[PDB]
Formats: structure tokens, sequence, C-alpha cells
RNA sequence: UCUUUUAUCGAGAGGU
């Protein structure tokens, strides 16, 4: 019914035997891969999105819903009322009141730190901005991508998203 | 004229037909691009912009 | 993609009468169904007149679309092309 | 002998063979054949016994009987097959002879079986492929089928039915496992037609006709004298009956 | 609108791709097998699980949904089978072209024989289209008498070195011939079908590429026959003869000769084999094969039916003016058609015709119902189906059709905006006016209509010259439109004023003709 | 069963003459028997669905192997209008 | 996974409807249809980035029905589900025979054999829960899991995961 | 195109079949009318 | 309604009276298809509203179409030799 | 409140 952007893939001679999804191995099907395109065909890459960022934009596009319904003039539940239906009522309540009390970040100056520190692959760029780790085991134990790729510098990664990140 | 032997050289050849002629598009019952159908009409919208505001889609 | 922009238009500016005929039929279509018409409705009810009525005084609300052989197209406005 | 120069040469190595006397030989007592002749070809039938010789067989056969409910067969018209009913037979036409064993119109029915004598020659004993009906002859969700939809034991039958998990049944492990609920994916119209008519006014007056279609206040007459059926109202006709031409009152 | 709903996105044709089938395909599109010789089941109706009516297939009785999909009988496309073989067969249509690639390449290691070494070939490997590729190539490769089992320090290209034989064609066969080495004896064998799928199955895909198949499509060990489709009832239907008997169409008999001949070969080669008895009963299989799907096979006698009249094989339902690409889908049967006799009238203007009443009131024409119109369709909606001006059917929008005839008290029908109401033809419609046999574009011409007595057509003189017509006893035809659109092409584009001047010559067609000439003067 | 009526039969499936018959209107009543309530099935042989004639003469006589045979002889009246053909 | 996933929706307008405010009813349906259904090809699509600028261009009236075809091209932020995907959950139920793990838009099903022999349901606990020494899951806990299974109902999806592993358990 | 084949298809169904003319002349032959129309449309490589 | 008359209206250039006079006013017919195989073997139901394509495992990416009964007839049988036609709702060059 | 049936193959005699 609802599509997207991708097509093409077509069938060939051979059938394809990595097609299965396993995000301990980087495997997430042809549809969340590395390389997509936009609405007009350009060459896009992939936008994963963490925990703070993620709270941070849906706040963002919905408060712009909120004051864009109301000609021009904040909270959780209240801002997933902007929407229609029921589906988004609860399903977007809960994912606020989620991806809220697990905010490692509850502004958009840090997320800016952040975003400087991570600029590497999108989907394990926002999981270290998702998961909060402790050591280096606990990021390569939730994350076995991590493994072969000799470039850590993640220790002092650790100590700026601890030491940044604000009390809950 | 000769149509099943031609069906076979086209068959084990994968010659790929491609929709262009009137009687390709006529015996599969469709708009053949000749007079009538070499254009289409899209609904336009600029001057929709010029009905009264209350004939709306609601 | 392929489209060409308002100044490098080079098809014929008038009203052919495969397109003419079309639009009738079209523009008589939906004025069957209950559109919104936009002229001052008299003294005929036949769909067909009133849509040659409202053709005369150049009112029809629809974009022409020209194909152009290799793949590329046209957009005529059906109020700019020359009514003959 | 076809004409043209048609022999051909066989070899030394071949001419044995060629010679070979012969093991179908089949026939138990016990198993099923299939009928090949009468109004039971087709049938499946026990084999019973053989004749001391050797040629005929005593075969067990649903009958196919009518109770002689039309007497004063061939197989294109051969009645229904159903087991003798000795009950049926007193009522509506039979000589006893043992216990369950009936002789009803010259021939035996014990048990609700016919048994009748056939060339072996007249049976078939190889390759039989029982029928669908051969083979049948011889807690609201709780009991659907469910087919797992995240679980290891593919379909199952519901045996219970709780808030959180489903007890579901497989069929070839044939063990009660509980599964989520969710998880479970659910696998003639008036008096006056045909009859005569007069009309007694218009155009029309004093001609025959047949009312052809009465529907409702305006009628159909088909004239008799030329071949057309005119549209006139019921006012105008006058009808046949036991009493002269009479208006609509019949 | 005539449809049940569903919920697929509606498109179009764009391209279409020819190609052969693999039997793996087959085994996978196909639902049920066959097995069975027998028709029937049993005598006790229905059909036979395993025979060439199991109702997995196609359905064509009241009642019976079929079991497969499960709508009724106006709903399933049919449903295809497929049935085994205990051996390979060629095919009748592919036989010329075996023979050529068994010429092409090479009789055991499955090799190309000549290589881009060679300019020719080296220039041969380019070409765009596939069909003149394989014609400059078997141009060549029908003079390399061995498989090098190298190449033109020794380089080696895989061959096998062996020599190599001719092939022929008789009947229905190919023969071998060995000229041994100046000049040793021939040896003339059978190249049976097993053989030569032995060999096809081996061969590289850039040969596959260079012989000019395509490897995803054409496979060259594709064209040997070894599962076989069958079709579903929908193209096989049983008449009923004389309501108690009922004969089947010669698909059936000829799929049921198939089979018996195919539990005869099982046997033979399972047990006693006096190997004169084997080929003869397989040759007869094959001769099966052969003429289910050709019956004019040039060679040998025609397969007669049991009456003694020649089979209806399928390759003779499409070509010819009778069968289905001329008869069928180039010019079919249409509906809304008069056919009747003309008479003169100098009392018409030039663009009107005259209609009976009859063809009036059998004729018919939806119109929807608005604002501007539903007055004049309450009266005729009241003046019933037997009375001129009146109307028949009325059409509901999601799919019902109100019969006026049989529905008795209608005075109570009230219309919604919306609905469609199938009036009588009435005065001024534009209908399409036809005489054959048509040859310029001017004897397809639209009138006016013009309700008349009596029961003939009727003409202005002055268009009796682009129909070459006249009033000697000859018959034309009427069609008449239906939706809007198409009424307005035919008074905009098929009128008869915009007729007058031909293009074949830059001058009229209409003139004076007959008393009104002779008369002016 | 078929369409027309059957009211115009007498008694053993013959129509007599003297009586008008028209669209579809059946003049020979014959059934089948049904191979083993409600066990026949209908074999009838309607007039053509484009006549208007009166019945003239009816024929009952046995055929060749010894069971019944029927005919029937319907008339009618032509007479020239617009449309038919003429010579010298 | 969630993500920012360009979709593109064709809106078949009606005749009727062609009045003075036709995009706006068209994001009207648009906004109605897309947010929040569940695709096996993209999971759940949560919420559209910038809703009332979208260019939805113009509509080719298609030939013989008299509609028009509108292809919406916006951009959303999807979820979606992978095998060997590890995620977090806030759990909803528990039950003897496993525990349900809200994972946002869905709800993940963890089966009795994918929880360690150390947590035992405890009916007799108010509210009820997995117990262990230091370790409890009740109604309302937050919960590291791996998505291991994923179900497609066409409509809706099913995961299933675990924690009888390392780094999965209490937090 | 259709209407050049019957532009030209039209005036065809209408012409001699034989046409004769210096038919009393063997000295002059000369193939007019129907059969030089369809030795034209297929190019026979042999006229008369 | 000949061939000629088909060429006939083909020279006026009417192209909707002749996909009407070879469509409706006739024999109409639906056929569901797939999107990757390309062939009229879809197993389909509507009350229930579920689709199936064995031969590609594919319950997502069918496609309905409209085309004379006579063109699925001729289809079926040409299959019914072993020559496949495709049937594809989209160009690729 | 509808609905409502015309085998098949082949041969011949005809009308523009
Ligand atoms: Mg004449
Ligand atoms: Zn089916
Ligand atoms: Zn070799
Ligand atoms: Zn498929």
């Amino acid at each position: 019914v609802s599509t997207s952007t991708v097509g093409a893939r077509r069938r060939r001679a051979k059938q394809q035997v990595d097609d299965e999804e396993n995000a301990t191995l980087l495997r997430l099907g042809p549809e969340f891969a590395l390389k997509q395109y936009d609405h007009d065909g350009n060459e896009h890459d992939l936008i994963a999105l963490s925990l703070s960022e993620s709270r941070l934009l849906i706040r963002e596009a919905l408060k712009a819903r909120s004051r864009a319904r109301n000609g021009g003039v904040i909270d959780d539940d209240e801002l997933a009322k902007v929407t229609s239906g029921a589906v988004a009522n609860g399903v977007v309540k809960k994912t606020l009141d989620y991806l809220n009390t697990f905010a490692r970040f509850k502004d958009e100056e840090t997320c800016t730190a952040v975003d400087q520190l991570l600029h590497l692959h999108p989907f394990e760029i926002a999981q270290l901005s998702s998961l909060g780790c402790e050591d280096v085991d606990e990021a390569i134990t939730l994350i076995p991508s991590l493994a072969a790729k000799k470039e850590v510098n993640l220790q002092r990664i650790l100590d700026e998203l601890n030491r940044l990140e604000d009390p809950y | 004229e000769e149509t099943v032997e031609i069906l076979f050289e086209a068959g084990a050849a994968a010659e790929l037909d491609d929709c262009r002629g009137v009687s390709e598009n006529v015996m599969l019952g469709q708009l053949a691009p000749m007079g009538t159908g070499a254009f289409d009409v899209m609904i336009d919208e600029k001057l929709l912009t010029s009905l009264p505001a209350d004939y709306a889609p609601t | 993609e392929l489209a060409i922009l308002k100044e490098e238009r080079t098809t014929t500016p008038y009203l052919t009468k495969y397109e003419r005929a079309r639009i009738l039929g079209t523009r008589a279509l939906q004025i069957s169904m209950n559109a919104p018409v936009l002229v001052d409705i008299e003294g005929e009810t036949d769909p067909l007149q009133i849509a040659m009525k409202e053709l005369s005084q150049r009112k029809i609300p629809l974009v022409i679309r020209r194909y152009l052989p290799d793949g590329s197209y046209e957009d005529w406005g059906c109020d700019e092309l020359i009514v003959d | 002998v076809f004409s043209n120069n048609s022999k051909f040469l066989v070899g030394i190595v071949e001419y044995k063979d060629l010679l070979r006397p012969v093991s179908d030989v089949k026939l138990t007592r016990g198993s099923y054949v299939r009928v090949k002749n009468g109004k039971f070809k087709g049938d499946l039938a026990q084999v019973d016994e053989v004749l001391e010789n050797g040629l005929e067989a005593r075969l067990k056969l649903v009958p196919r009987l009518d109770y002689g409910k039309d007497l004063s067969y061939t197989s294109k018209f051969r009645p229904a097959q159903r087991l003798f009913s000795e009950a049926e037979a007193r009522v509506h036409e039979i000589r006893r002879d043992r216990d369950g064993f009936v002789t009803y119109g010259g021939e035996e029915y014990y048990e609700g079986f016919l048994y009748k004598t056939f060339r072996l020659q007249n049976l078939i004993v190889n390759s039989i492929n029982p029928t669908l009906n051969e083979l049948s002859l011889f807690e609201v969700k709780v009991g659907d089928t469910v087919r797992e939809f995240t679980g290891e034991r593919r379909q199952g039958t519901i045996l219970h039915v709780y808030r959180n998990f489903l007890f579901l049944r497989s069929r070839e492990i044939v063990e009660n496992q509980g599964v989520f609920v969710t998880s479970s994916n659910r696998v003639g119209r008036d008096p006056t037609l045909n009859k005569t008519v007069k009309i007694r006014q218009g155009g029309y007056k004093g001609k025959i006709g047949i009312v052809k279609e009465a529907n409702g206040d305006r009628f159909r007459v088909e004239l008799h004298n030329p071949n057309k059926t005119i549209p006139i109202p019921c006012s105008f006709l006058l009808i046949e009956s036991t009493h002269g031409w009479v208006p609509y009152e019949d | 609108s005539q449809f049940p709903y569903s919920s697929a996105p509606l498109r179009s044709v764009k391209e279409v791709q020819f190609g052969l089938l693999s039997p793996e395909e087959i085994r996978a599109i196909s639902v049920v097998k066959i097995e069975y010789p027998e028709i029937m089941d049993e005598s006790r109706q229905r059909p036979r699980e395993g025979g060439l009516n199991d109702p997995k297939l196609g359905s064509i009785d009241r009642n019976f949904k079929c079991q497969t999909c499960g709508e009724g009988m106006a709903e399933c496309p049919g449903h295809f089978g497929h049935m085994e073989l205990a051996k390979p067969v060629f095919h009748i249509g592919f036989i010329p072209k075996i023979k050529k690639v068994c010429e092409c390449i090479c009789m055991n290691c499955g090799k190309l024989l000549l290589d881009e070494t060679n300019p020719t070939m080296a220039q041969a490997i380019r070409i765009r289209d596939p069909k003149k590729r394989f014609n400059a190539v078997w141009q060549l490769c029908k003079t390399k008498m061995v498989c090098e089992a190298d190449a033109p320090k020794v380089v080696s290209r895989g061959g096998c070195g062996n020599t190599q034989p001719v092939v022929r064609k008789d009947g229905m066969k190919l023969w071998g011939t060995w000229k041994k080495s100046r000049d040793a004896q021939p040896e003339r064998k059978l190249l049976t079908p097993g053989e030569i799928l032995n060999v096809f199955k081996h061969i590289s895909p850039e040969d596959c590429f260079r012989l000019g198949f395509n490897e995803d499509y054409a496979r060259p060990e594709w064209m040997i026959i070894t599962v076989l489709p069958v079709p579903p009832p929908q193209v096989r239907p049983s008449i009923a003869m004389d309501e108690t008997t009922q004969g089947q169409d010669d698909l059936t008999h000829k799929l049921s000769d198939i089979l018996k001949a195919n539990i005869n070969v099982q046997k033979l080669e399972m047990d006693g084999s006096p190997q004169h008895i084997i080929n003869e009963v397989e040759q007869l299989l094959q001769f099966h094969v052969a003429t289910y799907m050709d019956n004019d096979i040039a060679g040998q006698p025609q397969a007669l039916q049991k009456s003694g009249r020649p089979v209806k094989a399928i390759r003779a339902r499409l070509k010819g003016k009778e069968g289905r690409l001329r008869g069928n889908l180039m010019g079919k049967r249409v509906d809304f058609s008069a056919r009747t006799v003309i008479s003169g009238d100098p009392n018409l203007e030039l663009d009107q015709v005259g209609v009976p009443i009859s063809i009036a009131k059998t004729l018919s024409y939806p119109e929807t119902v608005t604002q501007y119109n539903i007055h004049r369709l309450t009266e005729y909606v009241r003046n019933g189906p037997n009375e001129h001006p009146g109307a028949k059917y009325v059409i509901r929008d999601n799919g019902d059709r109100i019969d006026l005839r049989y529905h008795k008290r209608a005075g109570d029908i009230v219309l919604q905006y919306g609905w469609k109401v199938e009036r009588h033809l009435m005065d001024d419609d534009p209908v399409l006016f036809n005489r054959q046999p048509s040859l310029h574009k001017m004897s397809m011409m639209a009138h006016r209509v013009k309700v008349m007595p009596y029961s003939t057509f009727r003409l202005n003189l002055s268009v009796t010259s682009p129909y070459n017509a006249d009033f000697d006893g000859d018959e034309m035809n009427l069609h008449v439109p239906q939706s809007e659109e198409t009424r307005a092409e035919l008074s905009q584009l098929c009128a008869v004023p915009l007729q007058i001047v031909s293009p074949q010559s830059n001058k009229p067609v209409m003139g004076i003709v007959q008393d009104t000439l002779c008369g002016v003067r | 069963l078929k369409h027309g009526t059957y009211e115009k039969l007498d008694e053993d499936g013959l129509i007599a003459p003297g009586v008008r018959v028209s669209g579809d209107d059946i003049i020979i009543g014959k059934t089948t028997p049904i191979p083993p309530y409600h066990t026949k099935r209908d074999a009838s042989t309607p007039l053509r669905s484009t006549e208007n004639g009166i019945v003239d003469q009816v024929l009952l006589t046995t055929n060749q192997e010894g069971l019944k045979f029927v005919k029937v002889r319907m008339r009618t009246t032509k007479v020239p209008q617009i449309g038919d053909k003429f010579a010298s | 996974m969630f993500f920012l996933k360009d979709l593109s929706l064709i809106l078949t307008l009606h005749p009727s409807y062609f009045g003075p405010q036709m995009n706006q009813y068209l994001r009207e349906k648009l906004l109605t249809d897309v947010e929040g259904t569940c695709t096996g090809q993209f999971g759940y699509i949560v919420t559209v980035l910038d809703g009332m600028n979208i260019d939805v261009g113009k509509g080719r009236i298609i030939p013989g029905s008299g509609s028009a075809e509108f292809e919406v091209k916006y951009r959303a932020v999807v979820w979606k589900p992978f095998k060997g995907e590890v995620v977090d959950a806030i759990v909803s139920n528990v039950s003897p025979i496993g525990f349900f793990a809200d994972v946002g838009p869905l709800n993940v099903f963890v089966s009795t054999r994918l929880i360690p022999d150390n947590l035992v349901y405890n009916p007799s606990n108010s509210p009820p829960a997995y117990m262990s020494n230091d370790e409890l899951i009740t109604k309302g806990s937050k919960v590291r899991l791996k998505v291991v299974g994923t179900r497609t109902d066409v409509n809706e999806i099913y995961a299933i995961g675990s924690i009888k592993e390392d780094f999965l358990g209490a937090i | 195109g259709v209407i050049a084949a019957q532009s030209i298809g039209e005036p065809a169904t209408q012409m001699t079949l034989n046409t004769f003319h210096y038919a009393g002349v063997s000295s002059k032959n000369v193939t007019l009318g129907v059969p030089r129309l369809k030795e034209i449309l297929n190019v026979a490589k042999n006229i008369k | 309604f000949g061939e000629m008359e088909r060429d006939c209206m083909i020279a006026h250039g009417a192209a909707g009276f002749l996909k009407e006079r070879l469509m409706e006013a006739s024999d109409a017919f639906r056929v569901h298809v797939c999107g990757i195989c390309g062939l009229m073997s879809v197993i389909a139901n509507l009350k229930k509203n579920q689709f199936e394509c064995r031969s590609c495992k594919n319950k997502t990416n069918i496609y309905q179409l409209h085309i004379p009964y006579a063109a699925k007839l001729l289809f079926q049988e040409l299959m019914a030799m072993n020559i496949a036609p495709r049937l594809y709702t989209e160009r690729s060059g």
C-alpha cells in the first residue's frame, strides 16, 4: 500500500542467501541499506536515530506541527494530540514517554556537542549515540560490529557522552 | 501471416517486445497512441485557484 | 526531469481537432457527474452543449501534456492554446 | 501380412528371451478387489472365498437394491449402494437362512452385504486405488486449528484459552504446548392471465384476445385477429366465465 | 463496474517478455499431479482425484466453487496441472534448431568449436540482434571438423580432440553419421533425446550467449521436453449433445492417449525387454507428443479421431482465417448492433437516418441522473418499457439492475443522484453507420437519428456515393455509442459535413444525382 | 421447464388446429426420464421466436421401429409493404 | 530500528472533490492513511517530517475514468525490526508462558524457554513479577532484549526475543 | 499510412484484369492493369 | 466487426471508440498477475482479501489488469505449448 | 426480486 523510494533489486538467475536480518552482523535487509535515495533520486546516506536526537527531533517536528496548526501561536501527551486518529495518540504517547525517561541529553546544544563527537557506520554512529555504556567490553558486547574496525578513541567518547550526560 | 513459427522464433530467442504499435495495444484492450491518444489531460490547479472558495474539497 | 520550461516550448500553438475532441468529451463527462460549471448556465441542458459553450468563452481548466517523440513532453494550458 | 518389405533380423543373443514362458497370480481371501462387470462394475469388494476348481470367487459387496419397488438391470441405471436392510425387505417385499443371513430375490445377504460369485477374470486384483468414498466407508477458540506464528509446533488444536497464552496441541508431535494468543495464527401473479377476453371500448372493440401479461392496471392482450399484442386498460376488457362475458369482477 | 471489489492497484501492460519454460518452473506453478487415464471417478459423478478433471482444476458447474481458489465459475481463471514423463522427448516445433545446434558444438565435452582467435569469429562475437549473430556463427561453425583439444608452446582450450559426425533429419528423427578415417566406414546411430540432453546440460553460459540465446530465458536444454503442462478445462470444454450424452473435446482424449502411452512405456523397460519393443513404443510416445501440437506434420499421416476425422491439434486453433488471431482478437463480435435493409427518402437533411420503432425500442442508452434532467427521466420511467418515449432498465450505483418489465408496481420509484437509466433510442442521438465491405475511410459515418414507422432504414440519396450503395435490395448496419466521450468523438470527428472533401484526390465526393440533377437542368 | 405458456396443449401433448400461436408458444410437450420425487426432465419443441401464425393441421402416426411420431403444420398470410422485393 | 525514510503515496482523487482546497484535503487523507501503519517492508511508520509543505505536484487525469493521480513525496521517522537486533523495551504484561515487552510501536513476546532459569514467575507477589536475587522483572521495568524473530502478518508484524545471554537482563 | 494504403487500394478495385490493347499485335507486348501492379508490389525479379 | 472497419476507425482516429468496441460492448475480463515472475498464475481470494503466488513466495507485489477473455485463453494455450509470455507493468529500457 | 435454456462437426443452395 504505502511504498517508499526503493525499487529495482530485480530478480536475476540466482537467489542470494545473505538476505536475513541480523543487527549483530549489520544486516538490515534491502530497506535500511547504507546508500539510499531521497524523493528526487539523489544519492543519500542512511539516517539512523539514537535516543536523544530521537526525542529532540520528535519534539521539534511535533511542536512546529502544533504551532503550525495553531496558525503561528511542550509536553509529551499534549503534543501527541496534535496528530490525527488514535494510533498516533497511543503509539506516539508511549514513544514520547519511552524516549523521555531515557534521555541521555535534553538539549539541542549538547546535541550539537555529541553531533560534533560522532562525526564510521550510520547505524553504529546512532548506536554510539544510543546505548550509554560503561567500559569498552560493553560497547563491543552490545555492539559486536565494532570489532573489525581498528579505530578506537572510544574511551573518551564514553568520557564525553558520560561527562556531558545530563542528570535524570 | 505465419503465426506459430514466428511465436516460436521469438519464444526461443527472448525477444523483448515493447508495446508501441497499434496492433499490440489494441489486442490487449488499451488506448492506442493515435490521434486522440498522443497526449494526456492533467487536472489543473492554477485555474482551480479561480473557483469560489465554497466549492472546496472538504 | 524531461520537461521543457516555459520559454523553450516549440510546438504549434493551435488547438488541433483531436485535442478539441478529447477536451469536449472529458469536460462533458465531468459536467455530468455533478461538477461545478464555470459559466452562466441558461437555456441549454445537454452537457456537450455546455462544454462547447464554455470552450467558446475560454474557462476550461485543463492541462495538455504533449509527449514529444523520444520521451520528453510539454505542458500547455487549455486557456492559452489559440482556439481557432 | 504387411506388403512393405518389413522383416527384421533377431540376434542370437535375443533368441531365448523370445520363448520365455512367463507373477501376478494374486488374490487372497480377506483382500479387496474391484469388480469388472455388471451393476457392481467398478465397486470395491472383499474376497470371501474361491471355488474348489479355481475360477469364480465369492465376493462381499455393498448392495445396490430397490426392494422390488417398481417390479411388474443395467450398469447405467443402477441403484445407489446401501447395506441390505432385512426389515425394509420384510416391510416392502425374503427368506431367512441363518443368523443375519437372508436370501432376497435369489441373492444372499449376510449382515447387510451381498455375497455373490464372480469369475476371477471378472475382478481386478492389481493396482487398485481406493477412492475418497471408500476410505470414508471401509473456551470458544478451543478446538479450532491454529498455526504457530513464532513458535515451533506448526499448527495444532487449541485445547485451552488463557489470557496471555494458549494451550495448543501439535499434530505430528502430538504434544500440548502453551503459546501466546497473538502468536498463534488462526487457520401466477393475478387471476385473469391466459384467460380469453373481449374488448368493449376503443379501436379494438369487439375483438377477441388473451391476457398475455397483467402486471397492473395496464394489461397486454394478445389479439386474435392480427398478429399483434396491444396495450389496453383492464377497464376495457370483458372476461369469459361460467355465465357469459363478465367485466373485471371475475 | 461489472467486477467485484479487490485491493490490488490497477495498471496496464507495458512490455511483453517471451521465453522458454524451465521444468522446475512447471513443477512450481502447477498445483496438482496427473496419473490416471480414465476420465470419470467410478460412475458416481464428480471426478477422479488424479484424472483429467480433478476439481483442483477448472470448475465449470453452477455450484462447484473452484476448490483451489474458492471463487465461482465467473472469477476462476483456471489452474495448471503437470504430467510427469518416464522419458524425455523432442518438441516438434524446434527440430531444425536442435539440428543446427547439434552441428555447431562438440559431441562430447560440450564446447563451442571456433573461438575468438579466428578474426571472422572475433568480429562475429559482437553483433547486437541475436538472429543475425547466430547466422554469422553457424555461417562458420558448420565446417570445423574436430573439437580441437588445443588452441589454433601448446595452449589447450579444453577440447576433447574427438572427430565430428554429421547430423541429418528424417520424419521426426535425427541421424548421426560418423565417416571414420583415407575413408574408413561410417556409422549412423540415432541421437536419442537423452543423449542430447546430457550434452546440452554442459554448455558454458558464454556459449549460451554466443549461440544467440539468453542464459535466463532461452536455455537450449529447455527445448527438449521433460515435464508436461496440463491446461485447465476452461480451455477444453465438454459439450452436452442430446442433453443425455456428452463427448469430450479433442485435447482430453489426446492427453488420455499420451498418458496411456506413458503407462505403457513404464512396464517394458522395468522387466522383460525384447529391445525392439522398447524403442517402438517410445517412438509411439514421441508420435503422441508430436500430434499433440501439430496435425499437418508434413511427413506422416494425420492422427484421426475415433470416427475418422483429423484431430484439431493446438496449432490450428490459432492460424487461419477462422482461428483466434483473426477471429477473436482482430475482429470479434460486438453488441448494440443493427442490420436491416435501406430505402430512399428525399425529405431528410444530409446527416439524418430513419430508425424504425422496433429497433428503437430494442436498442437503449445509459444516462446519468443529474439536476438538469430528472423530470424527463421521471416521465420516461413512468412510460415503461413498452411505449415510446419510455425507459427500460434502471441502474443503481453498486451494480444492481431494476427491470421495469417484470417489476409490476414501478410508480414508487424515486430517482437519486448518480443512478443511470437505460432509456430508448430517441431523436437527435449520434449513431455510427456502416456498410460492408468498407474500403476508403468514408464508409463509416455518424448520422443523427430520426424515428420513423415501418421496417426499413432511410438515407438521403446524396450519401449514395461513398457507400457504393443502391436501393436494389442491399443491407446496412447501425452501431450505437454508450458513454459520453465516444459520443463527443463521433459528433466531432465522424460526422458527415466534415467528410464532404476527400483527401484521396483533393476533390469532393457527394453531389447531385438522378432526378434532382436532370430536373435542375 | 422452458418459459412460454404450456396452457395451449391438450392432454396428450399435441396442440389442436384453430388455435393462434405467437412467440415461443410450446407446441409439443415431451419428457425424458431421469436416470436413477422430482424425477423427469423436459425436452419440448417451441415455435420459432419470430413467427405469428394460426395452427393448420396436426399429424399423428407411428415411426419405423414402432413408436409415436408427430408433425404440425402452421400457416400465415403475407402482404406487400415498404421493403419487399419485386422483379419483372 | 529507527530511520528517516522517503515515502511516496499515490492518492487517486475523485472528480467531485475538485474544490478550491485540493492540496489541503490531499494532506488530510494522506495523514489519515500513512501515520502509524505497519509495513513489513518498513515496519511501523511513526511521524512524517514536515507535514504542511509536501510537493504533491500535479495529477494525470486517468484516461477513461475521470479521476486524478497524485504522487505525494514525504519523509518520515520510520521503525523496522531485524533479526539479531538488540533493542530496549518496557514490559506491559507478565504470564506463565513469558512476558510482553513494548518496543515502542509494537509488543514483543518473550517465552519462558528464552528466560534464564533463575528468573521464576511469582504469582503470589503483588504485583506479579519474574523474581530472583538482585533481579526483578515486573510491569513497567526497563528491559534490554535482542530481536531474534520477526513475523509478517502484512497488517502488523510480531517479533520475539530473548535475554538468556550476556548483557541481556535487568538494568 | 492507412490513408495512403487505402487511397491506393481503392482505384485498384475497378481496373482491367487483363487489359488487352495491342492484343492484335504480337510484336508489341505490354503488361498493364492488375498483373503489372502485382509485379510492382512484389519486386518480381522477372517481369514480362 | 471486421478488420477493415477497424482500419477505418483507425483512419478517423477515434481511439476511445475502438477501445470501447473491443472491450465493454463484448468481453471484458480481469486477471491478477504477479510482479516478479510475470504470469497469470496468481491464486487470489477476495472476500477473505488474500493473495498468493507460490512460484516466488510473493504475497505483496501483485497487480490486476483488464483484458479481453480471448487474450486470457490465447496466453493459456501458449503456456500449454511451453511458450511463456510474461507481462510487466513498468518499462526498464 | 430477480432471473430463464438455443449443442457439434461437415456439406450444399443462396443474397449484395
Ligand atoms: Mg446493391
Ligand atoms: Zn481456481
Ligand atoms: Zn570436445
Ligand atoms: Zn511470482
